[PDB]
């Protein structure tokens, strides 16, 4: 098949701040890209161009260290480096909540419904009800260093989360009975493990991908624990996605190539290589209908990819 | 240098 070997899309990110664990971009259902650029979240309206300067950070010091938005796509969640996990109302332009939970910077965000998930440079993950005054109602604690990568599965059955501590963790949606405890915690990547996505069309499938150190994309069932694949990127992995409509993954990577790879799934063939920018690959979102992959990288571009589409 | 802008 035919993929673009140009971006559709190249904009400015001027300031990005270059810390892998960081997830600095996240695309909404309402088309609206929101970039986290040191101090200030911006939103960039894909169908008219439009940008705003939704906020930014009012003490010296304070950086933006993650953006997710909520599934409707009118509420983004912020984390800051000064450990706060703030809603903000994008039509309204404010600020509902600035919710304190956590004791370090919030890297990592994930949305299950009306449940936001944060991860913190602590290794601790807090699960906050974002509708009610006493928002932290969990505390997932597996890991002993940062939780870099942190996303609810598609149909909020399992919670997977990636950290510098090498380690995968796949916590159930609920404590039930018993406590807070990982359904699995997979050691093989021998790096932090930022990338993390799961399989929209089968419900237990997860891709993770890790570090310099590592430097492999791993397939897993997250119900029998088993490893369906584990192919070696010669890269870190700072990102995974797949695209549901191709039944392929894409990878960001960064030294020494800087490159997206896009897989065929099941038979994780190399389809295609995206080259273009000039320092490594930070983090990648998925536009909501699929076709495009924004790219965010340490050159402070942000490239998107209609690497999904043909029109 | 604009942010976002193309």
């Amino acid at each position: 098949r035919y993929i673009p070997s140009l971006p559709d899309r190249i904009l400015d990110a001027p300031e990005i701040r270059n810390d892998y664990y960081l997830n600095l971009v996240d695309w909404s259902s309402g088309n609206v890209l929101a970039v986290a650029l040191d101090n200030s979240v911006y939103l960039w309206s894909a169908s008219s161009g439009d940008i705003l300067q939704l906020l930014q950070m009012e003490q010296p010091g304070e950086y933006i260290s993650s953006v997710a938005w909520i599934k409707e796509g009118n509420y983004l969640a912020v984390g800051t480096s000064s450990a706060e996990v703030q809603l903000w109302d994008v039509q309204q332009q404010k600020r509902l909540r600035n919710m304190t939970s956590h004791s370090a910077r919030v890297g990592s965000l994930s949305w299950n419904s009306y449940i936001l998930s944060s991860g913190s440079r602590s290794g601790h993950i807090h699960h906050h009800d974002v509708r009610v005054a006493e928002h932290h109602v969990a505390t997932l604690s597996g890991h002993s260093q940062e939780v870099c990568g942190l996303r609810w599965a598609p149909d909020g059955r399992h919670l997977a989360s990636g950290g510098n501590d090498n380690l995968v963790n796949v916590w159930p949606s609920a404590p039930g009975e018993g406590g807070w405890v990982p359904l699995q915690t997979f050691t093989q990547h021998q790096g932090a493990v930022k990338a993390v996505a799961w399989c929209p069309w089968q419900s237990n499938v997860l891709a993770t991908g890790g570090g310099t150190s590592d430097r492999h994309i791993r397939i897993w069932n997250v119900c029998s624990g088993a490893c369906l694949s584990a192919v070696d990127a010669h890269s870190q992995v700072c990102s995974i996605l797949w695209s549901p409509h191709y039944k392929e993954l894409i990878s960001g990577h960064g030294f020494a190539q800087n490159q997206l790879v896009i897989w065929k799934y099941p038979t994780m063939a190399k389809v295609a290589e995206l080259k273009g920018h000039t320092s490594r690959v930070l983090s990648l979102t998925m536009s909501p209908d699929g076709a495009t992959v924004a790219s965010a990288a340490a050159d402070e571009t942000l490239r998107l990819w209609r690497c999904f589409e043909l029109d | 240098r604009a942010p976002x802008s193309d």
